[PDB]
């Protein structure tokens, strides 16, 4: 009849987020 | 004994995902 | 005085991450 207990843990870390975008598209390539 | 504690707090936002890949080659030169 | 109650249940997890950084440029176009 006490307090009440101690608040639980806290909960785990989010899940790693998705891969990020592709790189920008590399230069235009040089004239022959 | 008293009542169960609370729930515990929400966890925290997840780490940032892995890079992303290299881009595509760029537009072949004007031959 | 009563002993306090039992300590609470895990929280949730948390939210997804943030998509990854952007990729780096991709090569240059091949020579003409």
């Amino acid at each position: 009849y006490g307090p009440d207990g101690d608040p639980g843990d806290p909960g785990d870390p989010g899940p790693d987020g998705k891969p990020g975008p592709d790189g920008p598209d590399g230069p235009d390539g040089d004239p022959g | 004994y008293g009542k169960p504690g609370p729930e515990g707090p929400e966890g925290p936002k997840g780490k940032p995902g892995p890079k992303g890949k290299p881009g595509k080659p760029g537009k072949p030169g004007k031959a």
